[PDB]
Parts: C-alpha cells; structure tokens; sequence
C-alpha cells in the first residue's frame, strides 16, 4: 500500500526530473509539486511511508497511477521521438492536452506511441534488410512528423506510416515484393519529392536506389536499359522521378 | 459541444465551493465541543468498563 | 491463540468460552496480515468459526488471537449514499470512515418492525413491463425468475440505476412525496461488472441517492450470505428512521444458494435435495423478516430479489421456495434477449396476484389495470396466431391471427423495448401501449370501460 | 520432527506437526517425496503429494522446509513444457528416463545452468523501489523482448547494489535491497506462492477486444482480452481441437496453457504440433513454443499436480500481466480439478455437499475465475496488462446440472451455447442462439463505435434468424410440410448458409489461421442483405421460386465466400464483399421485377 | 438523425460530471468529518499518553484496569506484560490488585501475578497492561490506545450525534 | 501381529507399523495353512490387510504375522507368455512360475514409459463401421461401452479375434509395424465365456505369445483390480522391451469397480456421489495411465476395457467416471442385435475426438472422416425422420423424411452386416460406405469439402 504509493512518487519524481534537466517546463513541474516536494528533500523511506500513511501526502493509487500514466506517455513520447528534439510548447501543450483528457489509456495515441516504440525496437534488435530500412526511414519520418506535429492532433501521414509500418511488420520474411511494392507505392504517392534528406543517412538513400535499381535490373535484357538502370543507382536521394524513370524504362 | 469541453476540471472547484461554508460550521462545532468529548473519552478510558 | 485445524471454509481454533455467538474476533498470524471474522459456534473450550479475509495461511502454534468485544453489527447512517462499501461494511473507497450513528445487528432483527396494513401506494422503479402489467407496492414483494442465458447481472444495474429518476415525474402525480432511495447488492459478481455498474448508475447521476456493495467472488461465504442483512438494516434504518421510500436489490440468489450450499461442510446438520440445505425457507424468511411496511408507515422497504437458475430446471427450491413465498413471479425469455430487446421479459407467463390492490386513485393511472389484461390477450392471442400462422400460411391466414400477430410484433419492439440511460413512467408506458391498441377496432376492445376507452383510444 | 501417523492412496498424513501453516511444504518419508499440507486436523497434518507413493512406511520422518510451496518466477518459462508442479519434464524424461511425472527424484522448476543476458533499468543507487517495479530486463527469446524481471510483491527498501548489464545464470546476484536493515539477496528467479494470488494496483474495464479465430465463436458472442468465457463439453465432440486451435490461432503475447484432467495424448500432440506450426507474428525457431508456456497434467498423475495446475497457470498469467503483456489462459477441463478435489475430499473424510463434491470446490472454483482479468499493472511503473480466462468445462454428472457448470456459470460473464444434437452429427463447433449471455458487449460497442464495426447489428440479426429456424423447423417437423409462408422459408434459407458458413469450422473451411472482424463483420452483411432483400422482395409482391432463382450465384458465392482469404484486393476486405454490394442490387432488382 | 444523438451524447456527459461534483461534494464533506474525528482521537490519545505517564495517580486505575482484566481471563495465573515503570508498581500492590479483585467476584483470588520480561514502550501504546492466559488460550489487550480505539466504535454513535446532531 | 478386528471382507490387525504400504503380509493360522495378503492402507498402531487365499480362518489372538520387509512388486519377464496365472501371480495346475527377471511396481508410476507422442499408426479391428466412424490408433484407450441383455463378451471377443486376423493384412498397408501380442484379463467372468476367449485366441494363434490371467467372482475383491495392474505391468514390459504393440484387454470393469465399492463399505470413508467411493478416480486412473506408444517410436501398449451398462444409461458413476477419462467411446445397441444386425454397434451416440490424429495419409483414405460427418447426420435424421414417421405418420414428413429413412435402414443393414471371422479392409468399407451415401443429390450434403467430395463422388 504505502510502499506502492512511496516507490510511484519515486518513480515519478525520477521521471519528472528525467523529462525536464534544464527546468524550462514549469507548467509540467507545476501540477507535480506536491510530489516532487517530498521527493526533491533528503528523506527517510519510512518518514514518506509514515507521512503517507497519516494523511499527510498523497496516497491515491488511481490519481498516482493517472499521473504516473500520463506522465509516462508523456516521458516515452519524448524520449520515443530520439534523435530528434520537440518544441519546449509543443511539450507543454501535448501535457495539458493529455491532462485533460478522460480516457490517455484507452485512447488511439497511446497505441500509436506504442507502436512507434514496438516499430522502433524491432527495428533496432533486427538485422539490415531492405523491409528493415523502409521500416527505419518510415520510423523516420513518422518520429520527425509525430514529433513536429505532436500527438495531439490528426495526420493522414503518420496514420498511414503507422498503417504501412503495421503492414510491413506484419509481413514475413519471404515477401519482399509486396514491401518493395509498397515501398515503391507509398513513396510515390507522398507530396514531397525525397523525405530522406537531413532525416536520414547518405549511405542509406545509395542503399534504397541501389535496392531499387537492383531490384528492377533483373527484368531488363537490353545492355542500354541495364547501363542506364546501372547508372540511375548511383544517387543519394530517393527522388519519384528515379522511380518513374526506372518504372518507364523497365 | 464547446460547454462539455470546459466544464472537465471545473467540477472540483465547483463542488469545493459548494462545500465551503458547511466545513466551516462543522469545523466551529467539532472544535467547540471537542474538550466534553475528549474529557468523557479519557474518563471513560480512564475507568474500567 | 492455539489454532486446532482447518476444514473447508470454516477454521477451527482453541480459544476460551468467554466470547459469545457471533462476536468478532481478530487472528492475528505470523506473515503480518491481521484477518477478522464472526464466531460460529461456542462450546467448552472449542469452537469453528469462518474468516471474513482467507480460510488458510495461519500457524497452529504460533498465531495469536484476540477478542474485540463487540457484536457482529454495522453502523447505520444517512450518509451512506454515494460510497462503496463491502460485503463486511468495510468502504473500499480508501476514504473517510461510516460515521453511523446507531447500533443495529446484522445477523438478526434489531426490532423486527413489520406493519400489518395492506399493499398500496405503488411507484414505479423504470420498467414499463414490469411496472405495468405486474406492479407491486410497498409492502409486498415480487421476485425476478431468469436463467443461464441472459444478463441478469446487467438486469438487476439496469433496474437499480432505473430507479430514483421516476421520482420527479412521479411527485407531481402523487405517486412521491418523499425522499427515494436505492439499496444495491452485489454477490458473486466481478469487478468489472461492479465498475461498468457503478460507472453506469454514476453517469445517469443516480450514485448520490443509492448505495454500493461490492462482494467479490474470492471471500468467505458468511460474507456473501451476511452481505444483504446490512442492505436490509440500512433500508430498514433509512425508511423507518427517515420517512422515505427505499428499494432494495439483491443480486444474485445464486450465488447466495450455492454460499449456503457449500456451508455445513463440518457440522452435524445435512443438506436436503438436490445438494441443497433443508434450511433455505428460513434463510430466505430471515432476509424477508426486514423488508416491507414498517409500523407508522411513511416511508416504504421494497425488496425485489433477482434469482437466476443455472439450469432452468423446476426440480429445484430456489424458485420454488422463493416464488412461494412472494405474491407473484416474472420471467424472462432467451428468445426476446437474443432478438436484440432489453429488456427481454414476457408478459404470458407473469403475473401479478396483488396488482389490483397496488392501483388505485391519486397514484396510479386509472386505465392500467384494463390496459394490462388487454395487451396481455392481443399477446397471448398475437402467440396463438403467430403459432398459427406457420402451419396455416400466409395467403391463408386470418384477419385476427394478422392483426394479433402485428400488435405482438409492435409490441415486443415498443412496449418491452426501452433504453439502457432512459427512464419511462407507467404513464408514458399506458399511452405508448394505447397507439399500440389503437389499431384495434372499437367493438374488438371491451376489456375496458367506454368512457375510458372513448377517452383514450 | 514428524512422523508417518497413516497413508493410503497418493496422500499421506503426518502427525506431531505444530507449527505449520496451510501451505508450507515439506518431504514426506525418506525418499524426499514433494508434497504440501492443503489441510490440517489437530496434531496430525493431511499433506497431499504431488507423485504416487508406493513404497513409503508409517513412521517415516517428515521435515518441513520452514516456507510455502509455490513456483519459481524467472527467464526460461518459455520454449518449455512443465507438470502442474512446476517441475521440468525435459530434464526428467532423460535423467529419470520417464515422461510422466516420477516417485522419489526432485528436480528444479528452474535450471541453474541456463545463462541469459540481464540488462538495468534507469534505476539508480539510492532510488525506492516496491512490489512489481521494473528492477532489469532479460531476453527470454528472439521474438519478444519485454519479459522485464520485476521483484516479488510485498517487498519495499532501496536499492544498495546494482549490477551491469551482461550475461549472467539465475543464481547469481544482481540486484540487493534492504529496508530495515540488510533483508535479503535478490536473484533473478523469484519465488511466489501458488495458491496466493498475484496483486495488482487497481482493476480496468474490459474494452480491448480479443480474436481466437473462431468465425462462430466471435460472431454469437463478442470475446475480449480480459474477460471470462466457458467452453461446454460433452466428455468429447471435438474440444481440445477448439482449445489448440484456439491456442495457436490466438496472436497474443503470452500464452497460458495449463491441462488438469487431460488423458496425456492432447497434450503431447498439443505440444509437439506447436514447433511444426507457425504463428501470425513471423516467428522462427518454434515460433509456437518459444510464444506459450507449456503446463502439462494428465489424470493418470497425481491430484495434487492437477489441482496446484489451474493456481500455477494463474500465477503465471498474473505474472504475465504484471510484467506488462496481454496473455490469454487456456485451461481444459475444469471437472478434471472439481473430481480431483471430490477425490481428495473423499480421500481424506471431509463430509460433502454437493451431491458427492466437496463443499468448498464452489468457492475455490469461484475464486479463481475472479483472479483473472484486465487491469493495472502493479509496480511504479504502471504498465498496461490484461489476462484472459477461458476455462472449458466438462461433464461431472448431468447435462446442465453438474455442480462444476453450475458454480462456473454464476461467476462467469460470457456464456457460450453448444448443440447436443448437431454435436453428435459432426458440426462443431456448435453454438445455441437461446443459451447465450455476454456483459462486455455494451462496453465493447463504445469502441466499436469509434472503430466503426458493424458485427453486434449483424449478430443480433442473425441470432433473431437462428433463433426463429429452431421454433420455423420444430414447427415444420412437429405440424408436417402442408403449408408455409416465405418469410420463414427464406430465414431457414439464409439460416442454412449462416449455420454452413459459421457453424462449420476445424476441418470445413480453408481459411482458418486468422480471422479478422472486418471479413466476419462484412461476411454477415450478405447474408443480412440477402436475407432483408428476400423479405422486402417478399414484401412487396415476388415469388419465393423467383426470389430463389433470382438469386442464383451469390447464393453459392455466399456460401462459398468462407474458403477464400481476405487478401484478396484490400488488406482486410475481400472483393467478394465490394462485388456483392453491387450485385445484390442487381439480384434484388431482377428478383422483385 | 446524427445531430440528435450528438446532443443526447453531450447531454449525457454533462449528467455524469454533474454527478461527479455532487460525488465530491459528499467526499469532502466526509473527509472534513474523517479529519475532525481523526484529530479529536489524536487529541485523546495525547492526554492518554500524559494520563499514563504519571504511575502514582495512574496505579488505581492501573490496578482497576488489571482487576478488570482479571475479572474477564478468570484464570489464577497469568503474565501481565507492562511498562519498565508499570511492573514495579504492580510489583508493589499484587496484593491489593488480589484483595481488591475478590472483592468484586465470587471466585478466590489470583495466586501469584507471572511479571514478564517484555517491558513495552511509549512507542507502541498509550500505557496499561496486557493480560493473557498462562495456558496459552487467549489474549486480552487493556491498553489505553486499544481500550480507546475499540471503545471507539461503540461511544462513536454518542459523538457524532452530540457533535453533528 | 494379532487380528484386532474384521468388517466385512477386510481384517484389520493390530501390529506396529514396521512394513511399508502395499508390501506383502505373511498370516499364520491355527488350522494348519498359511496365507498371503497385502495391506491396501497403512495406519497408526493398525493396518488393513486384504487376503486373498479366503476370507474365513482369522482368529482373535491365537494368529501371528510377519513382515516380509519388501513392496508389492510382480517380476516380468521376456518368457512370461505362453502360461496360465492368476490374480495373484500363482498358477493353478502347479506349472510354470513367475520367472522373472526384472523388478516392476504395481502401479506404473516409477517408469513411465509413455513417450511425448500421440497415437499415428492405426489398427485396424476388422470392422469396417467401427475402423470406419470411431477408428482408434495404437495407444489409445477408448474403450469398447457395452449394456445389459446382449452377449457384449462374444463381441468383444469376436473383435479382438477379428483385431488379430486382420492385423496380417493391415502389415503390409503400414498399419502396424510390429508384432501382436494379445493380453487376457478376467475379472467376475464365467469359465465358458474365458475357454471361448482362450479358444479364440488359440484359433488366432496367440496362444505361446500372451498372458492369461484368471480372475473369478468367488476370489478377494484386491486380487480382480491386482491382476490387471499385473497385466498391464507385463503388456508395458513386454511392449517397452520388446517394441512389440501389445493389446490387454479389462474386463469386466464393473467388477473392479464394485470391488473399489466393496472395499469403502468396511471402513469410515465419506461417499461420493450415487452411493460410491470418492476415491474411485483415483483408482481408476492409475489403471488408464499404463497406456500410449513407448519410448523410441517402435512399441505400444493398446488397452481395450470392457464395459457393461447395468441400468442401459451413460450417466451412471462407474461408466461415466470410466468414460470421462477415456477418450471417445463405442455404444452397442440391442435393437441392432434384436434386428439382426451382427455386431450392434450405434454410430449415434458414440463419437472420437481423436480419429484424426490416429488417421493419417498413406495407411487410410482423406474423405474417411469427412464421409463419418455426413454419414453421422444422415443416421440422425434417419433415426429423427424415423421416429417422426411412426409417432405422427406419413402425412407428415418430408422429402428429406423418405431419402433419410432409406439411407438408414440401407446404411443399418449394410454397412453394420459381416461375420464374425472375415477381415473388412479401411478401403473396403469406404468403397462400400461411399456406395450407401448415394442416395441423395449433391445439394443435400454440407459436412465434407467439395473439391474431395467431387473426387470421390
């Protein structure tokens, strides 16, 4: 009882003290006041168990387990989004956006940072494969747009990123030609022309032209169409007007 | 749908203000009589029963 | 402080005789955790008594005990409402304390106040089936019949949070002059059925007037089969102590049958048939004894018990026993559940053997009691021709056997239909069961006066 | 200390035993036999074992190990098959050359010579920690990651010593907390009791839905992660084929498969058809083994096992949905547990009440249907878990009034039905629209809502369709065929096709591994249109014989539609659904004009 | 037909947040009468801890409360587990503890008072003895933090309707 | 060392508790003639101890006992087949010994040579209808369900004689992959009913290949449930030795179960339900769990137990408790035998939850188990349309009525009518079952797939 109550003020004063080290998010530190204060003091365990247990602090499971809820959402949102860094507002707003919500559980933005992580960490553990890299740069691109957009608003791209990385991660490992071909489709019905630079490797924009070019220079039988197949795959951008050239040329 | 999107959170202080004056009534009488009961207490501690 | 053994549900300890029958004791054992329970029996130097908190986990030699003196009562207050309290009167809410302000016994009748005037001055709980072709009134008890293949736990919420809203449209006809309140009894059930319950009935803004006893399945018995009789004193305690109408459920028997079923496991008493005790006519009396008008009526103690058959069989004395004892019984259908209606109660085989008695003048409608018998024929006339109508067609049916079976139709979908959040009078139950009986001709209508009929048609 | 006052049977009693609790266990006799004291009655202890004692004397000693019995909590569950006991059959079935469970050899639930690698967490020195925190986190497979190692629960103190990530055994230390002094040394096996059930924070409504496979058993009642549902029996008709494939057709992340009174060749077939097998999660290297956890108990073992099976399988889903996974509970049969229970009531001489059961088999076998469940996480991190309990239940007497059906069907909140003639006329599995119930219905419609399915408006339907061809063909057959309308013709009709399409499963259609709810929700909507399209055809002037040769070939592509996948075209919708949308307008137009 | 099941949604939601301030209304209301309970018991046990600091006015009504003790165990001997400061005096008036209990019973009187080694503190009650059986049978605590908290149950009907009448 | 007392069949002695449980006892009366026994429980200062030479012969204090020291144990042996034993172990013309060579326990449990694998290769019985709808593989335990006023014993022996007989034929097609050996267990049977079974099994030619044991009504209760312990012991012995597949056969197990009834009847045990022990499950399974293939893929031992229904229902305990651990079962029917059907065997009632995984491609045919579905409902609605047509008529059924009617009595009378000593093949009797299920159209048939209907169609 007093030990869960003591061990969650804890962990939620490590956490609130991991997601601000600069201190420039008063409006975050400012509703856990109450429990940073007894955890930003030099206290005895049993001094925070016996306080707690007199009704001198706060000792409700639900409105801990809420708060360490949607401070937790809020915590692996921000560290979800890495390498990339969030508005110092956009932070604040995403927190008072979560506040007042009734349901953070039970919502769709808890499933998608879930993912993005469970995206993200089979991702990591994975070996590098092509379905692996599409999967990374659309990890990518969902973490740089989920972390400008936030969560608390809605988006056809992170929807559909989320969808496709849903799709491909589903997919097993004999299937190349359908995450190929959605790789291929998803990018090129996206608006942008490459959303690879500034985001992503130079080595991995070679990788994907030199997959794709790879991938349709085996249907080729002319020695002009596999010279300009061959030499197509030597860009470091991930262009539509690759992927049509090589679509029109194939 | 806008009156149902400011009334989260403005439950409490309206349900705290609404119990204001009956904590201070209680608290005036609770703490008038709280020596006739802690004296009957004690005397009754104090004796065996 | 010497625990003997254990045996089933019941533990039995080494104590002294000094305490008395159904005193509370608490065992304090070794691993840290202190446990309360009630004496069940006293003898010389002997004793097996049931543990509210676990049946096992304690020492034979090296647990202590301790007696607190005090009788197995729960505090009665009026500030009991818009809490959540346990099977033992303990509150679940980790909040403030009862605060009651008298003393009343729990396992017996502290005055046993039970009136002797008549049935009447019926109100209405939220169903317009229930309500109007078998409403009961203060005083008598009409008990729900159901089976293995419906929500009957949803049944009795839905009832219970149905309740309380009937009131302010009851209060200008004169049907409620006086503060309502629910009682809630939950036996056997889960958590989340106690917590969609609960998030229910305090959606509706019915959990300030109602109060909250969740039992879980995982505890002693004798908390189970002890978890009405706090229910019923607080009723009694509201109701006769406050002057105001309370209704009280308790749900589900079941579970409180196979409680006192699975007890007596070391005892020199036997069950009787079918595995059950030759004692369930006093247990069910002993809850019966503190439900009903009270002496210097003003207030009223309804009780509508919610039984639900695990099989469906006759053979057995829960309904029997139960149904024997009240003035009346309904029943409910797996056919109208599974169609989509809630609630899916049929109207042919319940009856009321009270229910001229609960109507009267001034807070009842006047047409009900012929509004009733005239939907109860169009729907055994609307059975009769649908049963017909398969075996003699389409093209050669009758006009009656058609018009029966669109006013059983339309009336299976209008008058037993009814929503989940909404609460709907006997009156608007009259009138909307008045378009449904106006298809019918004027000379195919004599169940009911002329004037009334040429009133309402 | 003890000494062997009487044995008969598989359980033995020891008296002069004063001071032990109602869970510690102890040896019995000389051979080291497991066993634990359930009961006790005076001076002498009635402890029952887990192994068929056949050699052992009265007077034996018998000392206890001075702390309860349970199962250890730890990396390695997975990827294995144990006993009810939580003993490991694998090393037992080499070493003490036996599959079964053996009499005299003890061997760990956990091995100490299995090495995996242990990382921290973002705890520190010097930081609080409680019962169920995240403490580590060790890769028990190559599939999922998140079996995070988490302390016991009614523990609290700081954290003094903390250790690196690296590869390390089970046996050796990696974590130390101490409250009030120097408590004890932590590892990374834990140990719990088996009887006492795993605490949690606070409980959640069940709202996450979850999909077995079933096409019938989804569409007659909405099934969710979280939530209790029988299984009706009838002493065989095709049940473990429902349990296993129920088992492997299920895609969640844990796996609890527990048999309490199974003969032993489902379960070996049960466990030697999950490595062939693969799972809907692109799995490798016993994708079906490494994902479930194997607890094996047969009724020619002892009661003991199989009674400690259902609480070791409990606190193994507790332990599952406290580490922050949704696990579903597969456990058949149930009357496998009550007839052990009467058997070790009738065995030791407690007095029964319930027409030969024991008295107190309701409230256990209703305390354990209250254990499982969605809720909070407990620890400080508050994770998100759930666990779902489907217990199957069997024959123990007769067909509705058995004491295990009737003390199972009050706790429970979903109710299955089950055909005991079309049982018998090989159509499981089957379902009966008249007895069914389901609470989390209501509360899974808020969430359908806002994903838009459509299954409870055609299950509702098809229950009212289903329901009125029972009374349409008793009438027909009980009347005689002289005379009927088509409204009841064309419900026997679609009735015929939703009972062919739904009814027919394990071994009728082609496409069962996976089944997702926007194919059975749109499946229904044929049937639904077609069926309303024939009424309102009906209805409004048409020949049953040109209604029904109006239909044609979406009467068989209907019926016919289950055999093809929902790959087809779209990611979850077939074209056979878009094209009869088209087509039905089409058949209807033809039909009525 | 969607607006209006919109408006019966807000409709709805705002009759369950009605709910839910009229909900904390009663909550703080009870947690105002939990607190001053919760403060008027803290204020008994203070003057019990200073009531039972004073051995010389506290040995009649430390020998009334072990006569009282006795009168309810009715065994002849017994280990009475007190104070550091309680066992002397005790110690002193065994025999005016026995005079004065068969006095007030109809039985004969103890034989030897059992003084045991476990000395409590002012950490752990109020002050008082604890008598039990020398059988190991029961256990009788007549503290006054046990006697005031189980005399709480039954004397707080007198205070919450002398106090919130 | 002395008798303290007797109840019933059972002699309990005073002694101190120096032998073990189950160890065998040596009693010594005044008379001039020694007897063995075993104790069935162990006790405080007194044993129970069952003898097996008589009943007759205890005195008070004129007897003595001695302890043999070691438990109950029956040696198996390579050599053991081919002699006449008891249930005891003891030959009955002072012949052959035990000679064994081996140590085995009485109960199975200290070797458990059940291997992690379920039953594939399948032994054909030489029935068509019972290899056909309910066919079992090597390992399995599903017994053959019998009931009272049939020659159920003549049938069991006609199919295990027809097992044996077909089993040359079945060798080749990879249905066994071993020898047969063949394991004779008696228990409350006549001695006409074991020379048929003997002469039977001397006609196959098991005679030098298999054990007999001989169990009569007039011997102790604990020698009929010991021998078939013993036996099963041997047949696991001999199977897990050898790798040779093995077939025992229990019968009569209502005898070993009014044995186990018997034996509670003189000792202060809590009854279950329908006037049994509670403890026959145990019991009971520890017979059942000496069964499944052994250790190393080559060698089985097959168990087939004899059941008779002494009140003709499935709901008693001896024959629900039996069947409820056994997988599957198989019903005779008397009308089938009363008609002139031989063997009668029901296909209604009696159904496999395993048939699939004994079948297998390559040793049977794909649409066996898909023809066992419709085959099923069509004898359902034969039997429905049936009885339909002699309680109301023939102005009352259907098209369906006619065709289901036909193809249950062409299906009753032909695919249940053989001898008694031809083989019937897998392929033959669903050559010969496909022909019978042409009868209908193709549009009336939904428990088989199309694309292997339309192969073999």
């Amino acid at each position: 009882y007093h030990s869960q109550v003591v061990g969650k003020i804890g962990y939620i004063a490590r956490c609130m003290q991991t997601i601000d080290p600069e201190n420039n998010l008063k409006k975050i530190r400012e509703d856990y006041q109450d429990v940073l204060i007894w955890a930003e003091k030099n206290y005895r365990f049993e001094e925070i168990l016996e306080a707690s247990k007199s009704g001198k602090c706060p000792n409700d499971l639900d409105a801990l387990s809420r708060r360490s809820l949607i401070l937790l959402e809020l915590l692996r949102l921000v560290s979800s989004i890495s390498p990339f860094k969030m508005k110092l507002d956009l932070i604040e707003s995403q927190y008072e956006k979560m506040k007042q919500h009734v349901n953070l559980w039970k919502s769709d933005y808890h499933v998608k940072l879930n993912q993005l992580n469970q995206l993200t960490d089979y991702l990591k553990n994975a070996a590098p494969t092509p379905k692996n890299n599409f999967l990374r740069a659309m990890t990518s691109v969902l973490q740089m747009q989920i972390a400008q957009y936030g969560i608390t608003e809605d988006n056809e791209g992170i929807n559909q990123l989320f969808k496709l990385g849903l799709h491909l991660l589903a997919m097993a490992n004999e299937k190349i030609d359908e995450q190929y071909h959605l790789f291929k489709g998803y990018v090129k019905d996206q608006p942008e022309e490459s959303p690879f630079e500034g985001i992503l490797p130079a080595e991995d924009q070679k990788i994907l032209v030199k997959t794709m070019i790879d991938y349709a220079m085996p249907k080729l039988s002319s020695k002009v169409l596999q010279d300009k197949l061959s030499a197509l795959s030597s860009s470091d951008v991930l262009t539509k007007t690759l992927l049509d050239s090589i679509d029109r040329i194939v | 749908e806008q009156k149902n999107a400011g009334g989260v959170g403005e439950l409490e202080k309206k349900a705290e203000a609404g119990v204001q004056g009956e904590l201070a009534e209680i608290k005036k009488i609770a703490e008038k009589k709280k020596d006739d009961v802690v004296k009957i207490l004690i005397e009754t501690v104090i004796k065996p029963s | 402080n010497t625990v003997s053994g254990v045996n089933g549900p019941l533990v039995i300890l080494e104590k002294v005789k000094f305490p008395r029958y159904n005193e509370i004791v608490n065992l304090t054992l070794p691993d840290g955790t202190v446990r309360q329970g009630q004496v069940l029996e006293i003898r010389g130097d002997r004793a097996i008594v049931q543990v509210f908190e676990g049946t096992s986990g304690i020492d034979v030699k090296k647990t202590t005990v301790e007696f607190t003196g005090e009788s197995l009562r729960i505090p009665v207050s009026e500030d009991m409402l818009g809490r959540i309290f346990d099977g033992s009167g303990r509150p679940i809410d980790n909040g403030p304390k009862v605060f009651a302000e008298d003393y009343l016994d729990i396992n017996g009748s502290p005055i046993n106040p039970y009136a002797r005037i008549y049935p009447e001055e019926m109100i209405s709980t939220g169903v317009s089936a229930i309500d109007t072709m078998n409403s009961i009134a203060r005083g008598q008890k009409i008990p729900i019949f159901s089976a293995s293949g419906l929500p009957h736990n949803e049944i009795a919420a839905q009832i219970c949070r149905q309740a309380g809203l009937v009131r302010p449209t009851k209060d200008v006809h004169d049907g409620h002059e006086e503060n309502f309140s629910i009682v809630f009894a939950a036996m056997g059930v889960n958590l989340e059925t106690a917590r969609f319950f609960k998030q229910d009935f305090e959606e509706n803004g019915s959990l300030e007037r109602t109060s909250l006893f969740l039992n879980l399945a995982n505890d002693p018995t004798i908390e189970r089969i002890i978890t009405p009789r706090l229910a019923l004193t607080t009723a009694e305690y509201l109701a006769y102590q406050t002057e105001r109408h309370v209704l009280t459920i308790l749900t589900d028997m079941s579970s409180y049958a196979d409680a006192l079923r699975e007890v007596s496991a070391a005892r020199e008493e036997v069950p009787g048939r079918r595995g059950y005790p030759g004692y369930m006519y006093t247990d069910l009396s002993t809850i019966y004894e503190r439900a009903g008008r009270v002496e210097g009526r003003n207030g009223s103690i309804t009780q509508i018990p919610i039984l639900t058959m695990p099989n469906d069989d006759i053979t057995h004395p829960i309904p029997d026993l139960t149904g024997y004892i009240t003035e009346g019984q309904i029943f409910v259908d797996r056919q109208l559940h599974n169609k989509g209606i809630y609630p899916p109660i049929n109207v042919l085989p319940s009856l009321s053997r009270l229910m001229k008695s609960a109507i009267g003048e001034g807070m009842t409608r006047k047409d009900h009691g012929d509004v009733s018998n005239q939907l109860y024929a169009k729907y055994a006339i609307g059975k009769d021709a649908a049963a017909m109508k398969a075996v003699v067609g389409e093209e050669a049916l009758s006009i009656e056997d058609k018009l029966s079976l669109e006013f059983l139709e339309k009336f299976e979908k209008t008058f037993i239909t009814q929503g989940a959040y909404e609460d709907r009078t006997v009156f608007e139950s009259l009138d909307q069961a008045w378009s449904l009986l106006r298809i019918y001709p004027k000379e195919m209508l004599n169940r009911i006066s002329p004037k009334i009929l040429d009133e309402f048609y | 200390y003890g000494a062997i006052y009487s044995v008969s049977g598989p359980v033995v009693i020891a008296e002069n035993m004063i001071g032990c609790a109602m869970y510690e266990l102890v040896k019995v006799g000389h051979d080291n036999l497991v066993g634990e004291v359930i009961r006790i009655d005076g001076d002498k202890a009635t402890i029952q074992v887990y192994e068929e004692t056949a050699g052992l004397t009265v007077g034996d000693p018998v000392l206890r190990t001075g702390k309860p019995l349970s199962v250890e909590l730890g990396p390695g569950l997975m990827e294995t098959i144990y006993d009810g006991i939580q003993r490991p059959l694998k090393a037992i079935k080499e070493e003490s050359q036996s599959i079964y469970i053996p009499r005299g050899i003890d061997t760990p639930a956990l091995d100490r010579t299995i090495k995996w690698q242990f990382t921290p967490g973002k705890f520190q020195v010097g930081d609080h920690i409680s019962g169920g925190d995240i403490y580590g986190s060790v890769f028990e497979n190559s599939l999922i990651s998140s079996h995070k190692i988490l302390l016991p629960p009614r523990s609290r103190g700081t954290i003094t010593w903390i250790a690196p990530a690296g590869e390390y055994t089970l046996d050796e230390k990696i974590l130390e907390v101490e409250f009030d002094g120097k408590k004890s040394d932590f590892t990374l096996y834990h140990t719990w009791p088996v009887r006492v059930p795993r605490p949690v924070t606070e409980k959640l409504s069940a709202d996450y839905p979850l999909l077995t496979g079933q096409r019938v058993l989804d569409a007659l009642f909405p099934c969710v992660q979280g939530g209790t549902t029988c299984i009706p029996g009838a002493f065989g008709c095709g049940k473990t084929v429902i349990s296993q494939s129920l088992s492997k057709y299920s895609n969640s992340d844990a796996i609890i498969y527990v048999g309490c009174g199974e003969r032993g060749n489902e379960m070996a077939e049960v466990l030697m058809e999950f490595p062939e097998l693969y799972t809907e999660m692109s799995g490798t290297k016993e994708p079906i083994m490494k994902r479930t956890t194997l607890v094996a108990n047969t009724s020619n073992m002892p009661v003991a096992a199989r009674e400690a099976s259902i609480y070791t399988g409990i606190t193994l889903a507790e332990y599952f949905r406290d580490q922050g996974k949704n696990v579903s509970m597969i456990a058949d049969s149930s009357s496998r547990w009550a007839e052990a229970l009467r058997e070790i009531s009738g065995r030791l001489g407690e007095m029964p009440a319930d027409q030969g059961f024991p008295a107190y088999l309701g409230a256990k076998l209703a305390s354990f249907y209250e254990r499982a469940g969605k809720a909070v996480a407990l620890g400080s991190p508050d994770r998100t878990g759930s666990v779902s309990i489907v217990a199957a239940v069997s024959p123990a007497g007769g067909d509705f009034s058995d004491p295990v059906t009737t003390a199972t069907l009050g706790i429970t909140q979903v109710f299955w039905g089950l055909d005991k003639k079309l049982a018998q006329r090989k159509h499981f599995p089957s379902i009966n629209t008249s007895v069914s119930y389901s609470k989390y219905t209501n509360v899974l419609n808020k969430f359908y809502d806002s994903n838009y399915p459509e299954f409870p408006v055609l299950r509702d339907r098809m229950k009212e369709i289903l329901s009125n061809a029972e009374e349409l063909e008793q009438v027909v057959q009980l009347v005689g065929k002289s005379a009927l309308s088509d409204s009841d013709k064309i419900t026997l009709d679609v009735a015929t096709l939703i009972k062919e399409d739904f009814l027919q499963q394990n071994g009728y259609s082609t496409y069962d591994a996976f089944c997702p709810i926007w194919k059975t929700f749109d499946m229904m909507r044929a049937f639904i249109s077609y069926h309303d399209e024939a009424q309102k055809a009906v209805a409004n002037g048409a020949n049953w014989s040109k209604l029904a040769d109006s239909t044609g070939d979406v009467k068989h592509a209907v019926s016919s539609s289950k055999f093809f996948e929902p790959s087809r075209g779209e990611k979850e919708v077939h074209g056979e659904f878009e094209k009869l949308l088209s087509t039905m307008q089409e058949r209807f137009a033809e039909s009525t004009d | 037909g969607n607006f209006k099941s919109k408006l019966k949604k807000a409709m709805l939601s705002q009759q369950i947040t009605k709910s839910t301030i009229a909900n904390k209304m009663r909550l703080k209301v009870l947690s105002a009468r939990e607190q001053s309970l919760d403060g008027i018991f803290e204020e008994t046990k203070e003057k019990l801890s200073g009531i039972a600091n004073n051995r010389d006015e506290y040995k009649p009504i430390l020998q009334s409360l072990i006569v009282e003790a006795l009168l309810k165990l009715l065994e002849p001997k017994a280990i009475v587990k007190a104070l550091e400061r309680d066992v002397d005096l005790i110690e002193s008036m065994k025999d005016d503890i026995m005079r004065e209990y068969g006095e007030k019973a109809q039985r004969a009187p103890l034989e030897e008072i059992v003084i045991s080694n476990d000395y409590l503190n002012k950490d752990l009650v109020s002050g008082g003895v604890v008598v039990s059986n020398a059988s190991d049978k029961i256990e009788i605590n007549n503290t006054l933090e046990e006697r005031l908290k189980l005399l709480s149950e039954e004397a707080l009907p007198a205070i919450r309707l002398e106090l919130y009448g």
